[PDB]
């Protein structure tokens, strides 16, 4: 009975050993992953929402059409977003209108990397390589 | 006004003799000459108005260039209170040779060193007085958002939770703040106005409050009897630069601790208190701040007050329910001690808007004096006055640190000192008694049906405005009347009252409007009815006490009251943890076990998805244990021989929590 | 469950922004925390959603702190 | 602490003990490593030594686990089980384990001593993770062996916060690194055993050093500290990013009518454009260092970080960008060491600009849009892993020629290395060929380039120049005094002494020699600007005095002769001793 | 058996006293360190003091006691104004010199909430939204 009971003590002392062991290891296991891992959590859980505005916006971000500032929410406020391709301009800008974040915007700037004031008509099929890509748009919300 | 002028005794006397000339009681501009604790309140009441005509730069500590070891210090050898007048230290050592640890502690705690060394500050963000800024750039502190526990939320939404048409959705979140949080929350001290309380009535509400605080015993204790709950807590400024409080409780022996405590009984130590932004879950977006009092004030205040503070927290069935658990049928016992001889019971509970920032300095001084009425044997009179001065210099109105900058606290309690729940309970009992007195006096008198209570009102008026000494017989009679018709239950700002309905309808005990008027003219805040409830049915208990709704359930053969929390709060605590190691879940089963303990009474609620929270937490603990065992089976080859967790996912462990046997 | 679903996404997005040290720019952190606290206190699906769009645009403008392309093919 | 296995990437916690780098190792993988090699120590979260009061049995196949400790055969408990059983070593994650056959190369990688020339071959054909491990343990073994240590002893113990130090005069001293270690060497009679693992950071006052130790034993009077073993950073990024082929231009924005000089390479800028990483190979003096600026002026809106292993190449790139790129925002990064002079004409240390100039060991952890790695001939796998881990860009550009000199590799003293085994990029450009090419000499005259167009290249390189006929070939003894273990040749600098008075057009000449000692002493003798073969790679030199000193396998290689002779843009004088190398050159015979 | 059972608790109490004495020694060594830190802090703040004006205002006093709130008001050589918006900037420290506490201060530096330098021409009515308020101007006594 004696060495059976002190054997109890051996396995429970090992319970300290194992429980401390697991807790400390998983502690900075949870620290090391989390930043990039919780970015992945943010994107998985963002994608779970399935809102066409967020979908439109981050599929435009994938192609390089990222905004240069925060998107304003009040009517008639300034947004500036860079256009990286003629196809991206063709999909979103029709006429003087600019659809983005499932919203309607009208154009104040088209402007290129040369910071040269540029006007709206020459962006076309055969004149697109002539442009200094990428272009920066300034828009207001309608 | 002259800048260097700090002694306005002649001006105070001239104002008193010009305005209150025929007020025949003696008035001491400096409260150090007062007769007793009923003369300190009176002269302080006169001073709190007489100090509103003097420049605000003439208050604060009184520094004096002393020389140590041939090198010139500049230290605070006194204080010029707005209420207690000018107080001078009895022990100043102009030519010191060796500085012991007590002397280093005192000369590092006081703001004279830092304010003298620091650069001049002009802060336009707040209307409060700004003294100095130590570092060369103002520090802006923000609050991070909470950390999402996606596993728990996914388990919840897989169990039919968080829909539209749900009575239970997330309402307690971890709100974040910008860099202007601490400075815009310290600005709420602008609501604290210099309030002159009615003195012929406060000097009787003091007697009633002391009768409420008559069962307990207290006094001074030695340094080897003071017990601290946690030693790893902070030690304020500037002591947080070198370590926690444990360093200062271990470096200082009992001898030089008692030496410091006895030094504070005949000296004033001004003290810097930090403002720390809280990282906690809440239902509204405003930043909450707590005041971090340093260790030099805290140790002496513990040695002064801990006997009474732990005597209050060890008595059951009294008015101040501190130290009484809500488990093991403690809630039921408190709630049946409330219902002790009330004629036609009705339940009432009020709310103080900006309770800790709008309190007048007079009520805090009163609370400190009522808590210091147990030192009639251990302490002398000058020792008690200097302890009150130290409390006012370390708690009430002293320099406040808000992001590397020293400001001036206009008044009100700092909510992080040694006596905050108890002093706040004294303040709440004062407001209740003042409301009762105002309701009783404001009644007509000819409409009074009971002929005794008309005589009681007559005697109340003659003991208020026609007597200068205590009438202990009438104080006992009025206290018995209050305990008979206005039974109370206080934890520091939450009161549940079982007042007489008939007397209140006639107007002979305090009602909601009486408390509103009292808070208007003695607290400089407005009490709207929108957050103060009245319960007309005694079988459902108070609407809300300590953020716990209560209800009547059946246990065994009889009926008991069980406090159930807001399920939104519990779900928010589960979903939004404040750390990354609390997100994984398998590391922390105690978190969810404690949450299930706290939210067990929801099962007995009539609404079903209120009750579903307990089963959600229980199944979550089950799944958490299952996957923890799976992980520890994968990361080893041996499965735990005594896995003792089997009782955490069946309701006996939580049902036994609210049974009065233990 | 569409409503209690955005209110957590704001929390995780603000945590990611704090991870990428938007906190060091007081001006940007201003409307970052502004939109976060306003989305937490929201009643309709709409203003929650384009405030979500505005808050995510902060992470959108960031060229090198994020790399947008990895965090969205395998998911 | 836990980790990942090397050759199977499974979760594990068994470090090997006798491996040079102390890596993480699996269960079955560790069983196979310690059952076939001489490595017997294994570090779990606790060491696998016997737990008797006095016993030293560190082999893992040899002990037994009873209770919670490790015991030997003599001190075994009645109830226990051996660690190495069923083909595995006892450790965490026992049955979540998978093995491989990569141990056949792993054993040879961890067993060799890296002085042979076949292990270097093995370290470049196996899988990626074993490549990274081999490079890491190469760097570790180099730091152990070369420039090893000087003996140090502690005179007295002042305190446990600050220590006393006494270097032995006669040997140098390595400085502070937490990566460096000084193993305790109380070696007297009397426990010649590791008493701990230490590093030393010095104080600003008196004779004191504030150490950092990993043991709880006080110092003896005879305890010593000699630096054995070193820990280099465990990089994770592969040597080469996996290739992905594009169809149209991505992430880059081309220009129309870019310039006149770069018009021949526009198709080249596309093929750089629609590939993930592209490689350029070309004989020296053909415009490899010019193609980077061509890329810059073809892709103007994109940031490009320009980086090379040395400072001379990045400085020549600085010069070419200084003449072609806009001066206003261009950058240059110097390390915190600031040991040597750099190109301080742009913004020094501005990481947020469009054209960043840096050296591989001092890059910041930032992004880019095109990265152009210059002169991979100076690049090992370690430098490639560094630039892959630190720089994170859409396009990679690898420009260089394996025919120029490889890395020093001071351990390599036996055998010969082929150009395709210098690193992974060389293995790419020599096996499957470079993507794109130029060969045409505009630097050295037709004579000397016709000489070198038979030694290293067999007649694939012509020139557009004249045979200016001042490539003087001289053959003399040049008596060699072997002073500093680096060759000094006083009579060679003497024949050069007195063959400079006869030539008035050679007073601007530059002295080149494959031995640094004679190289340095040539400064006061004759006063010309003075450079070695290794550090003169990249810059163009009008007149060159090359001086081959000895007969050996060190200075008689055709590669270093190639780079030393091809830097003379108009004329060169070469001093010599050899006869196979003199038989094939076409110089004026004297 | 009785004697050995007696000696076991003896070893227990010996270890307990050993641990208490070891902890007390470490407490003493921490006390010395915190004492040294406090002494150094106090003496450095003494070295920071402006002794001439302080001596002047103390000698002007009757008892030698002055309020603490006027020590920086009359002896501090450097002043910092924290300014929440533009109107308060125009009202308290417009220009390069301003008057507070009956003295004349010259603005040596202006920094925003992000500790970035802001030139004094940058603070305009129209250019206020582009500044990271609050502004911390730093001035010296003249
Ligand atoms: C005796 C026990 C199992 C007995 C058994 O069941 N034998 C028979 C074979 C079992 N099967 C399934 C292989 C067949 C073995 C198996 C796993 C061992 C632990 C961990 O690894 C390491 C851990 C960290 C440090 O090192 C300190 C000791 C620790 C606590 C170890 C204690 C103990 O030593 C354990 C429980
Ligand atoms: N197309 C060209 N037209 C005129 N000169 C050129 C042309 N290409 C290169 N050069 C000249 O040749 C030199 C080549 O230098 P460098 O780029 O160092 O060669 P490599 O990198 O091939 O050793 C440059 O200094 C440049 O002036
Ligand atoms: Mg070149
Ligand atoms: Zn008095
Ligand atoms: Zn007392
Ligand atoms: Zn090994
Ligand atoms: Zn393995
Ligand atoms: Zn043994």
């Amino acid at each position: 009975d004696r060495d059976a009971a002190m054997q109890r003590k051996l396995e429970k002392m090992a319970d300290q050993a194992m429980t401390q062991m697991y807790k400390q290891a998983r502690s900075e296991d949870k620290r090391a992953k989390v930043t990039s891992a919780m970015q992945t959590m943010l994107f998985t859980m963002l994608r779970k929402l399935d809102n066409d505005a967020l979908n439109n916006i981050i599929n435009n971000a994938r192609d390089g059409c990222v905004p240069l500032n925060i998107i304003p929410l009040t009517t008639a406020a300034k947004l500036m977003v860079v256009i990286p391709d003629y196809n991206t301009y063709k999909n979103t800008c029709d006429g003087t209108t600019f659809t983005y974040a499932s919203a309607l915007w009208e154009i104040q700037q088209v402007v290129d990397a040369d910071s040269k004031i540029v006007q709206l008509s020459e962006i076309s099929m055969d004149n697109s390589p002539n442009l200094a890509w990428p272009l920066i748009v300034t828009a207001l919300r309608a | 006004w002259d800048l260097l002028k700090y002694d306005f005794t002649e001006e105070r006397l001239k104002l008193f003799d010009r305005y209150f000339k025929y007020w025949d009681q003696t008035y001491h501009p400096n409260c150090v000459n007062c007769l007793d604790d009923r003369c300190i309140l009176h002269c302080a009441n006169f001073n709190v108005l007489f100090s509103t005509v003097f420049p605000p730069t003439s208050f604060g500590p009184l520094v004096r260039k002393i020389f140590v070891d041939g090198v010139p210090f500049v230290v605070s050898t006194g204080y010029h209170f707005r209420e207690l007048g000018v107080v001078h230290n009895q022990d100043v050592n102009l030519h010191s040779s060796r500085l012991s640890f007590k002397e280093l502690l005192v000369y590092a705690a006081d703001p004279a060193m830092h304010a003298a060394s620091g650069n001049l500050l002009l802060d336009k963000r707040t209307t409060c007085f700004s003294v100095a800024a130590l570092t060369n750039n103002v520090a802006f502190q923000t609050v991070k958002p909470g950390n999402f526990n996606k596993d728990f939320y996914d388990f919840a939404v897989s169990k039919g939770f968080f829909k539209e048409g749900s009575s239970v959705e997330l309402k307690h979140f971890f709100f974040a703040q910008d860099g202007n949080a601490a400075i815009s929350d310290y600005d709420y001290y602008r609501y604290n106005l210099p309030t002159m309380c009615d003195i012929r009535q406060l000097l009787f509400v003091v007697e009633v409050v002391d009768k409420y605080f008559d069962c307990y015993d207290g006094g001074c204790i030695n340094a080897n009897q003071v017990i601290v709950n946690n030693l790893d807590k902070s030690a304020g400024f500037p002591f947080n630069k070198w370590g926690k409080a444990r360093l200062y409780y271990d470096s200082m022996s009992y001898e030089d601790q008692d030496a410091l405590f006895a030094y504070t009984k005949r000296n004033v130590i001004p003290t810097i208190t930090q403002m720390n932004l809280k990282y906690a879950i809440s239902a509204k977006n405003r930043a909450r701040t707590v005041a971090g009092v340093s260790i030099c004030s805290t140790m002496t205040n513990r040695q002064f007050h801990q006997k009474l503070l732990k005597s209050i927290a060890a008595t059951r069935g009294a008015t101040v329910v501190i130290g009484t658990s809500k488990f093991y049928g403690g809630w039921h016992n408190m709630l049946k001690t409330v219902y002790s001889d009330v004629e036609n019971p009705h339940l009432m509970g009020w709310d103080y808007p900006k309770c800790d920032r709008a309190m007048p300095n007079m009520l805090r001084i009163m609370a400190s004096l009522v808590l210091a009425r147990k030192h009639t044997t251990c302490c002398s009179l000058s020792h008690r006055f200097y302890r009150l001065a130290n409390e006012c210099a370390q708690v009430l109105s002293e320099m406040v640190m808000c992001g590397g900058s020293l400001y001036v606290k206009p008044g009100g309690t700092s909510s992080g000192d040694a006596t905050t729940a108890y002093a706040n309970s004294v303040f709440n009992i004062c407001q209740a008694v003042t409301a009762n007195v105002n309701a009783l006096l404001s009644t007509d008198g000819n409409k009074i049906a009971d002929k005794y209570v008309r005589n009681l009102q007559h005697r109340l008026y003659e003991c208020l405005y026609r007597n200068r000494d205590v009438d202990t017989d009438f104080v006992n009679e009025f206290y018995a009347y209050l305990r008979k018709h206005f039974s109370m239950m206080i934890l520091s700002d939450d009161a549940v009252v079982c007042f007489n309905s008939t007397y209140a309808s006639q107007g002979l005990v305090a009602s909601i409007k009486n408390f509103k008027s009292v808070l208007y003219y003695q607290n400089n805040v407005f009490m709207s009815e929108a957050k103060c409830w009245t319960e007309t049915d005694l079988t459902k208990g108070p609407h809300e006490f300590c953020s716990q709704h209560t209800m009547l359930v059946k246990q065994g053969d009889d009926y008991v009251y069980l406090p159930y929390p807001d399920p939104s709060r519990i779900l928010g605590a589960g979903c939004f943890v404040d750390d990354i190691v609390k997100t994984d879940g398998t590391l922390m089963i105690e978190r969810f076990v404690s949450l299930a303990i706290d939210a067990y009474p929801l099962t007995k609620h009539p609404n079903q998805e209120y009750a579903d929270v307990f089963h959600l937490y229980l199944q979550y603990i089950r799944k958490l244990h299952d996957e923890l065992t799976g992980h520890m089976l994968d990361m080893y080859s041996v499965m735990l021989t005594n896995d003792n967790t089997s009782r955490y996912w069946e309701p006996e462990f939580y049902e036994a929590m609210y049974t009065p046997h233990t | 469950s569409k409503m209690s679903d955005v209110k957590c996404t704001s929390v995780v997005l603000l945590s990611v922004l704090q991870q990428l040290r938007v906190e060091s720019s007081s001006k940007l952190w201003a409307q970052c925390v502004q939109l976060h606290n306003d989305i937490l206190l929201a009643k309709d699906t709409t203003e929650a959603f384009e405030k979500m769009v505005s808050l995510l645009s902060v992470l959108l403008s960031m060229q090198g702190a994020v790399d947008i392309n990895k965090l969205c093919e395998e998911m | 602490a836990v980790g990942a296995c090397v050759l199977c990437n499974s979760q594990t916690s068994l470090r090997c003990g006798a491996c040079i780098r102390r890596p993480f190792l699996c269960c079955k993988c560790c069983y196979d490593h310690v059952i076939s090699t001489s490595h017997k120590l294994v570090l779990s979260v606790n060491p696998y030594v016997c737990n008797a009061p006095g016993c030293d049995v560190t082999d893992v196949t040899q002990l037994y686990l009873g209770g919670m400790s490790y015991y030997c055969k003599s001190h075994k408990p009645p109830i226990s089980f051996p660690l190495c059983a069923n083909g595995q070593v006892f450790g965490l994650y026992k049955n979540t384990c998978v093995g491989s056959d990569n141990v056949t190369d792993f054993n040879a990688i961890a067993t060799c001593d890296w002085t042979n020339a076949g292990d270097y071959i093995l370290a470049n054909t196996c899988t990626e993770r074993l490549k990274l491990f081999a490079a890491e343990t190469l760097k570790a073994t180099e730091e152990t062996f070369k420039l090893s240590y000087g003996i140090a002893t502690v005179r007295e113990v002042l305190s446990d916060r600050e220590l006393h130090l006494s270097w032995e005069v006669g040997k140098p001293r390595p400085p502070l690194n937490r990566n460096y270690v000084f193993t305790g060497y109380r070696v007297t009679k009397n426990s010649k055993v590791q008493i701990g693992e230490y590093t030393f950071e010095k104080g600003d006052y008196g004779d004191a050093v504030v150490y950092r130790g990993t043991t709880t034993y006080k110092l003896n009077v005879g305890d010593y500290f000699v630096l054995t073993s070193h820990t280099v950073m465990p990089l994770s990024a592969p040597t080469l990013v996996p290739q992905e082929h594009y169809v149209r231009i991505t992430g880059l924005y081309p220009t129309l009518n870019i310039s006149d000089e770069f018009s021949s390479n526009v198709a080249n800028y596309q093929k750089v454009g629609m590939q993930k990483y592209s490689t350029l190979q070309g004989p020296p003096g053909t415009g490899k260092s010019h193609f980077a600026i061509g890329l810059a002026l073809y892709y103007p809106s994109a940031r490009i970080v320009y980086t090379a292993c040395s400072h001379a190449a990045v400085d020549a790139l600085c010069e070419k960008a200084l003449k072609y790129l806009p001066i206003d925002k261009c950058s240059r990064i110097i390390p915190a060491r600031a040991r040597v002079e750099c190109f301080d004409k742009f913004k020094v240390n501005s990481t947020l600009e469009q054209y960043v100039f840096c050296t591989v060991n001092a890059l910041p952890e930032t992004t880019a849009d095109i990265v152009v790695f210059d002169e991979i001939s100076m690049a090992t796998n370690y430098d490639l892993s560094v630039v892959n881990a630190r720089l994170r860009a859409k396009h990679y550009v690898y420009i260089g020629d394996p025919a120029q000199l490889p890395a020093p590799r001071t351990l390599l003293t036996k055998g010969t290395l082929e150009p395709e085994y210098f690193n992974s990029v060389c293995r790419l450009m020599k096996t499957i060929g470079p993507d794109m090419f130029l060969g045409t000499c505009r630097r050295c005259p037709a004579e000397i380039v016709d000489t070198v167009s038979a030694l290293v290249y067999d007649n694939k390189l012509k020139a557009h120049k004249d045979k200016s006929a001042q490539c003087f070939k001289m053959f003399y003894k040049g008596v060699i005094t072997h002073d500093v273990s680096s060759a000094i040749n006083r009579p060679q600098i003497g024949v050069v002494r007195e063959f400079l008075t006869r030539n008035p057009a050679w007073r601007k000449a530059v002295f080149i020699s494959p031995y640094n000692s004679q190289n340095a002493v040539a400064s006061k003798i004759l006063g010309l600007p003075t450079q070695t073969v290794d550090s003169s790679q990249g810059s163009e030199y009008d007149y060159v005095i090359f001086t081959q000193t000895t007969e050996t396998a060190h200075s008689c290689n055709v590669n270093r002769f190639n780079v030393a002779i091809t830097r003379a843009k108009v004329g060169i004088l070469c001093i010599m001793s050899d006869r196979d190398l003199y038989d094939k050159l076409q110089f004026t015979s004297l």
